[PDB]
């Protein structure tokens, strides 16, 4: 099925990541004789392994965005709750930073109260 | 004319900071010290 | 109860952080100098392998969380079983709006405070001409 | 008296520079927080 | 002149955010050492929710 259009396969998107990752590093960690002469040889293989890795990564990310968009247009309540939680977290962080800055300025101005004894 | 020196780089705001005898944007304090020190400089 | 959107966001963040960790560990083991250093006896390589094992544990738990969230996503198939892919090309929320308005009011208040802080904080630009 | 007033103004200038540094740290840290606000 | 000009510039920059919110907002950063006549301001595009758009 080399020139055929259909892809007769399955069980991907999970094992593929670890496989691609360990692929071009097993070449490195190996209890085998290493000929002390090589140049511009493993580079092609590592470019290939990082290329396929980032490619399948992009595929997974695009699938994630598609699922997220379909979920939002399907169940907008979830996205609304997510946005509400994010806004709550942002407001909490802003209040915390404001309180920290206020306390710092207070402590600063307090110690330099009578710097000039006169 | 008298204790007032009015000027305008372009018609947007006023000028002539001044003072007098006795008997918001904080552009009040750090406008006098410079011209004050200008004399001793 | 579901948090599927947050789940997908966490998964994306996790895979991005995995790529970042790969880059970081490559940059780290990049300058793997001779362990038997002339000057340094046993200083560098100890912390080097420590951080190595740390990043290893990190990427391991990252892969674990990735598998877990992927299983959770692919298992909880609730809503739009057909899921038309061709439905992505075009031709109550009262509490949400209230929280948004409150956050906007707080943001405007913080912006006014920051605006005051600008003038109160320059404080040297006007008078650095004779400052000492 | 000269040395006294000189040390006084020197400490004053040092305190002013330290306050400037603190204020700039607060501002720069808040400006990053200002970017967070998508409104 | 420098003072009123800096004030007007700051006002314009801060009003730009209010005039355009849905559009990519603008971050503000000023120097920590401003001379009598000289000064500098750092301004970035800072696309929302992204950090890899600093072009």
């Amino acid at each position: 099925a080399a020139p055929g259009a259909p892809r007769p396969s399955s069980s991907t998107l999970v094992d593929e990541l670890e496989s691609s990752f360990e692929a071009c590093f097993a070449s490195l960690v190996s209890q085998d004789y290493v000929n002390g002469t090589d140049q511009e040889e493993i580079r092609t293989g590592v470019d290939q392994c990082i290329q396929k890795f980032l490619d399948i990564a992009r595929q997974t990310e695009c699938f994630f965005l598609q699922k997220r968009l379909q979920l939002s247009v399907q169940k907008p309540e979830q996205v609304i709750k997510e946005d509400v939680s994010e806004l709550r977290n942002e407001l909490q962080r802003k209040d915390a930073l404001v309180q920290k800055h206020l306390t710092k300025l207070r402590h600063w101005q307090q110690v330099l109260e009578d710097i000039n004894v006169q | 004319v008298k204790n007032q020196i009015i000027s305008q780089p372009f018609p947007s705001l006023q000028l002539s900071i001044s003072l007098c005898h006795s008997s918001c944007p904080e552009d009040h304090l750090y406008v006098l010290e410079h011209n004050l020190h200008l004399l001793i400089r | 109860e579901v948090n599927t959107a947050s789940l997908c966001r966490i998964g994306q963040e996790t895979v991005q952080d995995i790529v970042y960790r790969t880059m970081e560990i490559f940059q780290l083991l990049r300058n793997m100098q001779l362990p038997n250093g002339v000057t340094y006896h046993t200083g560098t390589y100890q912390d080097r392998l420590t951080k190595l094992q740390d990043n290893l544990r990190q990427l391991s738990v990252l892969f674990r969380k990735l598998r877990l969230v992927y299983d959770k996503c692919n298992e909880n198939c609730g809503g739009m079983d057909p899921i038309p892919v061709e439905q992505l090309i075009p031709y109550e929320r009262r509490e949400i709006a209230e929280v948004n308005k409150k956050l906007k009011q707080k943001n405007q208040q913080l912006k006014q405070i920051m605006d005051q802080l600008r003038n109160l904080i320059w404080d040297i630009n006007a008078m650095l001409a004779m400052r000492n | 008296r000269n040395q006294q007033l000189r040390t006084l103004q020197e400490e004053c200038d040092r305190k002013l520079i330290t306050l400037r540094d603190e204020i700039s740290i607060d501002l720069y840290e808040l400006e990053e927080e200002y970017y967070s606000s998508s409104s | 002149a420098k003072h009123i000009f800096l004030r007007s510039r700051a006002a314009a920059t801060i009003d730009s955010l209010a005039s355009r919110i849905e559009d990519p907002q603008i971050q503000a950063h000023w120097s920590n050492i401003n001379d009598v006549y000289e000064s500098s301001v750092k301004v970035l595009i800072t696309s929302q929710g992204y950090e890899q758009i600093c072009k």
